[PDB]
């Protein structure tokens, strides 16, 4: 029942700094070290540090020294860790993790209990809303035929993708955005059989709460 | 006696050689270094003590040696503060494991590394105020012969009080201790059982990891053998002078028994690091890094 | 600092087969070694600990072994639950890291690229960009190379690439390959061409258009 809850995402410009925090329910705060893990592109995960919460001592990774500084308020089992000049090379989810410790005759240790961890995204882009483009396919078949709807230019992420507003959800394919400069840019793909279109209406709707915005794109067939 | 001689050789050389390797594991290896085996390190030292020590005493008294009283009955009762330290740092750490396991959340800033400095200086200081009554003006001296005028032979037998080996010392500091670390461990069994059978009826993880807790109270039990066998050790000879001294004019003890008492608490101090590689796995593994490399080297 | 190096990868297998995972550290760790497993989209869990000890909770058949610099994670009969990436922690010493991470993919039989091509839309050339997409969809194995050809002339600049995981319905992989050009570099030539190569046939899957 052991639960640690971890601050919302977060999204600055770099240079600037940030305040994560991750509170614990169900156990006794001050019992536990507690530790950072940094994960990047989904993958790589690196040791940041650790805090012992009684004493609010730590031990930081040599890597991490003077980028990462930790902290708790007991009060509110909350602990803390603030990056600072914060890069691009930043940006990744951040965990906090317990660590676990008992006596074999060595000292036993691992993190039993992580947080649902954190996103930060460091960069200096502007908030933009995407232009929203339909794909038909080229001017002139077979039993199925698949259309696209392109999402360029956007930041930040994420965007919301659909077509006839999820009425239409088999035969999909919504690809990872990739960063082109400074901006996202992300497409989706449907296909149905030849006689759902363009016999039937198909839409592409995309929405980018960030800048506030809701698009409809109808696919239709190129001229002719 | 000439076996018994070459045994006590046997004896020192090898106490000396297991507990080194013990030290120098909890020295070498980073996941040994904790309060508890800085306990079980003091262990090693005074069971290394008695392999440079305390056997060559035993092998001096056995001739007959004669001296002044005092620097007689030091060499008398030596391994008397060993054995005290011995129980002292045993129940150290049945009082660690204790805390350890009876309330793990306390644990943390309860138990440090400079207070087990500070106990553990104590211990050693007491070790030695009890360890030798003696020393402090206590005495059985003023009552061979013509050994020597400003020399009084000294050994053990009448040179050592027994209204205390089994008052001051079985009664006292051996047997109470022994006693109430036989309740702490039995308290942790018991305890760490029920919340074991607890746990099992309303599936986890409703308060700790059930692994965790067996495995914690697996390694006490490796720690609390290790009284077991002290007990088995020091037992039989408490027995012998135990009853021998309740008839003083009664009968006493035989040289081909009573000759084993002193072996036997003597074989203490050689069990342990053999304990330690069948029941522990990170010291097993240690030893064995040790001596497969500076076997090799 | 002490290294963890681990391999392989990545590995893909069927369900009810066996499967090894090795971590090799830098020096000696003893027995502190932690297992975690992440499943996409989650929080690494803990696996196992002290090398050989199951969490609370893990089912029997995954099974953790090796001491000093060498550790290996084994999982028995292959369940669909298992699936996701594995990393070793070494807790060794006052400075800890992980493990790169195993990715554990599903096996299924091989598919062919579904390939289509989009020309750029009317409004983005309005806006004065035009780019053309390319999807290639539904195939396995993940590995598969687009090459993108102007009037017959390979083009290695302006393409931007993406992957989706496997497929929640069949396990398969798409992509899809994206050719940005201005406008105008755009309409300076005729023929496009978005051409696949894939484990799956001996020729090229190849889709073109011309721009009328
Ligand atoms: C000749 C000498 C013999 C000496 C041998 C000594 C062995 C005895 C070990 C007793 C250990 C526990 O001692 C005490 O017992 C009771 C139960 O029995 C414990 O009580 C515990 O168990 C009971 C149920 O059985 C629970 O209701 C209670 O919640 C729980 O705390 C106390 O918490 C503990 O303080
Ligand atoms: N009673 C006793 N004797 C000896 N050595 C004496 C050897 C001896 C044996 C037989 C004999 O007739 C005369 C002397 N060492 C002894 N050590 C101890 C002892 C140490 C700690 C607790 O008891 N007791 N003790
Ligand atoms: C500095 C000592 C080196 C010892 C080398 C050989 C070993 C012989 C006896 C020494 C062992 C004593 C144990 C010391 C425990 C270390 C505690 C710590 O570093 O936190
Ligand atoms: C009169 C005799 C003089 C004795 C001199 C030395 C006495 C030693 C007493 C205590 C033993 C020290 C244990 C060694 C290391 C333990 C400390 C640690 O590493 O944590
Ligand atoms: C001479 C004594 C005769 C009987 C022996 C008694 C058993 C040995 C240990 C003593 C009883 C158990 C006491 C338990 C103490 C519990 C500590 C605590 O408060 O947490
Ligand atoms: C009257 C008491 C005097 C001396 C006390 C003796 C202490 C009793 C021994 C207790 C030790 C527990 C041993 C646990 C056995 C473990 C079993 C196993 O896994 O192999
Ligand atoms: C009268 C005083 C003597 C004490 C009585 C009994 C104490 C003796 C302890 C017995 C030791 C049991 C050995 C268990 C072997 C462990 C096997 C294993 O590795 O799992
Ligand atoms: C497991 C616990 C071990 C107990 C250790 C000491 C036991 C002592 C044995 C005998 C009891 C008292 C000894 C005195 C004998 C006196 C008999 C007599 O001659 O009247």
């Amino acid at each position: 029942e052991v639960q640690l809850q971890q601050s919302g995402a977060e999204l600055v410009k770099p240079g600037s700094s940030v305040k994560i925090s991750c509170k614990t329910s169900g156990d006794s705060f001050t019992a536990y070290n507690m530790n950072w893990v940094k994960q990047s592109h989904g993958k790589s995960l690196e040791w940041i540090g650790n805090i012992n919460p009684y004493y609010g001592s730590t031990r930081y990774n040599q890597k991490f020294k003077g980028k990462a500084t930790l902290t708790v308020d007991k009060s509110s089992s909350t602990a803390y860790i603030q990056l600072n000049s914060l890069t691009s090379e930043d940006s990744a989810v951040y965990y906090c993790a317990r660590e676990g410790n008992y006596y074999d005759g060595g000292s036993v240790r691992y993190f039993d209990y992580w947080g649902q961890g954190t996103t930060l995204t460091v960069s200096s882009a502007k908030t933009t809303a995407p232009s929203v483009y339909p794909l038909a396919p080229v001017c002139g078949s077979g039993s199925s035929v698949t259309l696209g709807c392109l999402v360029k230019g956007y930041f930040p992420e994420p965007v919301t993708l659909t077509w006839n507003s999820g009425s239409l959800s088999s035969g999909v394919h919504t690809f990872p955005a990739v960063l082109q400069s400074d901006l996202y840019t992300l497409s989706s793909s449907v296909t149905v059989t030849s006689s759902t279109w363009p016999s039937q209406s198909i839409t592409c709707n995309v929405a980018h709460p960030a800048s506030s915005t809701k698009v409809d794109k109808k696919i239709e067939p190129r001229g002719p | 006696s000439s076996v018994y001689i070459t045994v006590e050789l046997a004896i020192a050389v090898l106490a000396i050689l297991g507990n080194v390797l013990v030290c120098w594991a909890v020295w070498l290896n980073s996941n040994l270094q904790n309060v508890t085996n800085y306990f079980v390190v003091s262990l090693a030292a005074a069971d290394i003590a008695v392999g440079v020590l305390a056997i060559p005493f035993a092998i001096t008294i056995s001739t007959g040696f004669c001296a002044a009283c005092h620097g007689c009955l030091f060499i008398a009762c030596f391994v008397l503060v060993l054995t005290q330290s011995s129980i002292f740092s045993l129940l150290a750490i049945a009082i660690d494991r204790y805390i350890a396991i009876r309330i793990p959340l306390r644990y943390n800033g309860l138990v440090t590394g400079t207070r087990a400095k500070g106990i553990i200086a104590i211990c050693w200081v007491l070790s030695f105020a009890i360890g030798l009554t003696p020393m402090l003006g206590w005495n059985n001296c003023g009552q061979s012969q013509g050994c020597g005028e400003g020399q009084v032979a000294c050994l053990f037998e009448d040179v050592v009080p027994m209204n205390y080996m089994v008052y001051f010392n079985f009664f006292a500091c051996v047997l109470v201790p022994l006693l109430l670390m036989l309740g702490v461990y039995l308290r942790i069994f018991l305890a760490a059982r029920r919340q074991l059978k607890q746990m099992e009826s309303q599936p986890l993880p409703g308060e700790r990891a059930r692994s965790t807790l067996q495995k914690e109270v697996h390694a006490a039990k490796s720690l609390a053998i290790i009284v077991g066998l002290f007990a088995l050790c020091w037992l039989p000879l408490h027995i012998i002078n135990c009853f021998t001294f309740f008839c003083p004019d009664c009968s006493h003890a035989p040289l081909w028994l009573m000759y084993l008492a002193i072996v036997l608490s003597h074989t203490n101090s050689v069990v342990n690091p053999f304990i330690y590689a069948y029941r522990i796995r990170e010291f097993r593994q240690t030893f064995r890094k040790i001596i497969r490399s500076h076997v090799l080297r | 600092d002490i290294v963890m190096t681990q391999s392989p990868a990545s590995l893909s297998a069927s369900v009810g087969d066996t499967v090894t995972i090795t971590c090799r550290a830098s020096e000696f760790i003893y027995s502190s070694l932690t297992w975690y497993q992440q499943k996409q989209g989650g929080s690494p869990q803990l696996l196992v600990y002290a090398a050989t000890n199951l969490a609370d909770a893990v089912p029997s058949r995954f099974s953790g072994s090796g001491s000093g610099t060498q550790f290996s994670l084994k999982i028995n009969r292959l369940q669909p639950e298992d699936f996701g990436t594995y990393y070793c922690q070494h807790f060794y010493g006052s400075t800890w890291a992980f493990g790169g991470g195993t990715k554990l993919e599903i096996k299924r039989a091989d598919a062919a690229p579904t390939v289509s091509i989009f020309p750029p839309s009317s409004e983005q050339l309005t806006s004065g960009g035009a780019s053309v997409v390319c999807f290639l969809n539904n195939f396995y194995p993940k590995d598969i190379n687009v090459k993108w050809k102007i009037d017959g002339s390979e083009r290695q600049n302006g393409v931007l690439n993406s992957w989706t995981d496997q497929d929640s319905k069949d396990s398969t992989y798409s992509m899809s390959s994206t050719l940005t050009l201005t406008k105008d570099e755009y309409e300076r030539h005729n023929s496009y061409t978005c051409e696949a190569t894939h484990k799956t046939s001996t020729s090229p899957i190849v889709k073109s258009f011309n721009r009328n």
